């Protein structure tokens, strides 16, 4: 599961649907398990089009939960278009397409910080089934 | 439950079904009509073979619910960019407001109208459905789905969970005089 994922996964109960904390999920360091993957080829439209949804406080704080803490306390700005990119700026967005895009928990777990339900990632893929009762 | 590695497997391999899963998943992107490079939602992925025209033709970062683990065991092998995700569509769509540009969905939502998987009716489960997928879509984003109807009381069922879920648009026909042949197409869009 891609961290950019991180950024947009609420949790499942349907009684945490107005709760400021089902979201992010807090994923737990000492079980996630991390895998590069240089396969996704770097796409600035992609990050041109994400970045204004993109919550700056959760990309933090899910980093940090997962071992990285020498990401910029704001979020990254950019013009409008490809063809106003700077080198500076092309530079800023092949980092956030690493961390982002490139970057998946292979195996690990993740719970929210609301109603506590605990959910498990194996093979990249999150189980998000809930039992009945919720 | 309804697949096994057996039958996951059979499906995701037949040319037959591939061919067709293709053909319609290029006529919902047409009727969707995004911008390349959107962000995508999915639902009822299956083993990608909807999520891989994604990444081909519009060149769209995605994620993909399935039900199903075969389904999605399956999908791991074939090189997917996208996120796949082991989900209940009927129990509502997972992300906070406004995440997506889009929805798309192939032959996949009439499975709303079936009782058997959970104890809330279909009408909650459909209801549940579109409510919490307008939420998760952008303002002004579109769901496209193609899907099975069995009559048409299904067929208008399905519009009234989506039109008082806040959606507006309609139903695509293809090709209509061939009940063999046809297809339906959900095209809505949201406030
Ligand atoms: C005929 S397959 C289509 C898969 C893929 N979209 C394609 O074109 O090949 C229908 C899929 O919908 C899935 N499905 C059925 N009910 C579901 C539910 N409640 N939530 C998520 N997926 C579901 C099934 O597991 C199956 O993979
Ligand atoms: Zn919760």
């Amino acid at each position: 599961m891609k961290f950019l994922t991180t950024n947009f996964l609420k949790c499942s109960v349907k009684a945490c649907d107005t709760s400021n904390d089902n979201f992010p999920l807090q994923y737990d360091g000492s079980k996630c398990q991390l895998v590069q993957d240089e396969s996704i080829e770097f796409n600035p439209e992609f990050l041109l089009n994400i970045v204004d949804r993109v919550d700056w406080p959760a990309v933090l704080t899910v980093a940090a939960e997962l071992g990285n803490n020498a990401l910029p306390p704001t979020k990254p700005s950019f013009p409008s278009s490809i063809q106003e990119l700077t080198d500076d700026d092309m530079a800023i967005l092949n980092d956030l397409h690493t961390l982002l895009l490139q970057t998946s928990i292979a195996e690990g777990e993740m719970k929210c910080r609301n109603c506590g339900h605990i959910y498990y990632i194996k093979n990249g893929i999150p189980n998000l089934l809930l039992p009945p009762h919720l | 439950i309804f697949y096994n590695d057996s039958e996951a497997h059979k499906y995701t391999g037949s040319t037959r079904v591939q061919h067709i899963q293709a053909k319609m998943t290029l006529r919902a992107l047409e009727l969707l009509n995004l911008q390349p490079c959107s962000f995508i939602l999915d639902i009822g992925c299956g083993s990608g073979l909807s999520g891989e025209i994604l990444t081909q033709e519009g060149d769209h970062v995605w994620c993909g619910l399935d039900i199903s683990p075969s389904m999605l065991a399956t999908g791991l092998s074939r090189e997917l960019e996208g996120d796949l995700m082991l989900q209940d569509m009927g129990t509502g769509i997972p992300f906070r407001a406004g995440s997506f540009d889009a929805a798309i969905s192939i032959s996949a939502i009439q499975w709303l109208c079936n009782a058997d998987t959970s104890y809330n009716d279909p009408k909650q489960r459909l209801m549940r459905f579109f409510n919490t997928l307008y939420a998760a879509l952008k303002k002004g984003g579109k769901f496209v789905a193609q899907f099975y109807p069995k009559n048409d009381d299904q067929v208008d069922d399905i519009l009234q969970s989506a039109k008082v879920a806040g959606f507006s648009g309609g139903l695509v026909v293809d090709d209509p005089e061939s009940k063999k042949n046809k297809k339906y197409y959900l095209v809505l869009s949201s406030g």
